[PDB]
């Protein structure tokens, strides 16, 4: 098995910690959802190739511009997250997260991931967003941002229901192998 | 880690660690508060364990089995003894607070009502100055440690055999040399996340809500100071590159 490293980046409320927890346990915890994620080394077999994929979170580092880049050395694939219930988290992608990841991880594939896709058809989410003249992120808005920033690809998932979670990490493993 | 502490923190949560007949006696808000306090102590126990792997398995193993040039082991594991001292003392305080709170006749049933004061003490005065000085030095030497590791693994046969030997067991899967260094660097930025969530469930006693709000402020001040004191060291960097920063 070859060793690859994955780092997840994005705003504080983007759901990156929950995404790593659900994938590493293969379950949305029924009793207690952890506040933080330390690290994990996933055994993944994608398209016949065995990989040990080390997983890292940047949660807690958002306000610390000199500590945060220490998470980037030798990264093989970046998951750049935004929350579908937060159009504001998508607007921070092109001119905050994107130039940072391109500077510290040149030539590293970036997969733009729209998290919490289950909230796109949640009435409480639609009501709350409508108060600020907003709506949940549309699939084409996510694809267009991914196209614009030079992302390897665009994907959506729900850590709550596990839908799309396995596919994101299998695709990230394939990107890391290229 | 020692077996006693491992067993006390083996469950995924405080609600699964205590007896179900003890859990049933508490309100939902107390269970939510205790589950996050348990996570803080459990992750601190794991972080002290990461520092023991760095000091006893890697550092001491290299000094006792390998013939590395002087100052090479220090470059791979900067400040590890100082870091181990700070966190082992902090862990001792957290575990003693839990131990004092146990019900008579029980080694697992407890409720920690007064964490705030312990966190204010840890994140103020001399212990805070020592944490700021140590992480500013460690985090500025992080990139240098990783590059020194990569050079040694690629060019030194006995070093590569040593690494492959001591990292082969399944319990070391997440704890290679580079993984330990990043786990330590990321530890300090986990504290505000854990403290804010404990605070969210600590409104029942106003003194406790105030103490946790003060501790949260102190941790953030510490992080801002460490962040402002970092400049990555680079082996062979010239003075001209440094003063033209
Ligand atoms: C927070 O740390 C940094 C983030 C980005 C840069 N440089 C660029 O984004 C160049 N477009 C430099 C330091």
């Amino acid at each position: 098995a070859i060793r690859k490293k994955l780092v997840i980046v994005g705003d504080g409320a983007c759901g990156k910690t929950c995404l790593l927890i659900v994938f590493s346990k293969d379950q949305f915890p029924e009793v207690y959802v952890p506040t933080v994620f330390e690290n994990y080394v996933a055994d993944i077999e994608v398209d016949g190739k065995q990989v040990e994929l080390a997983l890292w979170d940047t949660a807690g580092q958002e306000d610390y511009d000199r500590l945060r880049p220490l998470s980037y050395p030798d990264t093989d694939v970046i998951l750049m997250c935004f929350s579908i219930d937060s159009p504001d988290s998508l607007e921070n992608i092109p001119e905050k997260w994107t130039p940072e990841v391109k500077h510290f991880c040149p030539n590293v594939p970036i997969i733009l991931v729209g998290n919490k896709k289950d909230l796109r058809n949640d009435e409480h989410t639609r009501r709350e967003l409508a108060k600020m003249k907003q709506e949940p992120v549309k699939p084409e808005e996510g694809r267009d941002m991914a196209n614009r920033i030079g992302a390897f690809g665009y994907m959506e998932c729900s850590a709550k229901t596990k839908d799309g979670v396995r596919e994101v990490f299998e695709m990230a493993t394939r990107a890391a192998l290229q | 880690s020692m077996e006693m502490d491992e067993k006390d923190f083996a469950a995924d949560s405080w609600s699964l660690a205590v007896d179900s007949s003890f859990l049933q006696q508490h309100k939902k808000e107390v269970m939510k508060q205790q589950d996050v306090i348990y996570e803080l102590i459990q992750t601190e126990l794991h972080h002290v364990r990461t520092l023991k792997i760095m000091t006893r398995l890697f550092r001491t193993g290299m000094l006792e089995e390998l013939h590395l040039e002087p100052g090479v082991v220090q470059g791979l594991f900067p400040c590890v003894d100082e870091l181990s001292d700070i966190h082992t003392r902090f862990l001792s305080q957290l575990l003693e607070r839990r131990r004092q709170a146990l019900c008579p006749g029980s080694t697992r049933n407890f409720v920690i009502h007064r964490l705030g004061d312990l966190l204010i003490s840890q994140f103020s005065g001399p212990s805070a100055e020592q944490m700021c000085k140590t992480y500013s030095e460690f985090c500025s030497r992080h990139s240098k440690a990783l590059k020194l590791y990569k050079e040694l693994y690629a060019r030194d046969k006995r070093f590569q055999q040593f690494i492959r030997k001591v990292t082969r067991p399944a319990v070391l899967k997440r704890h290679g040399v580079q993984e330990c260094i990043l786990l330590v660097t990321q530890r300090i930025t986990k504290y505000p996340l854990l403290i804010s969530r404990i605070l969210q469930h600590s409104h029942g006693i106003e003194e406790e809500r105030q103490d946790l709000t003060t501790a949260l402020g102190l941790v953030k001040e510490l992080l801002s100071n460490v962040d402002e004191g970092i400049y990555q060291l680079e082996k062979g960097a010239r003075l001209q590159e440094i003063y033209n920063r």
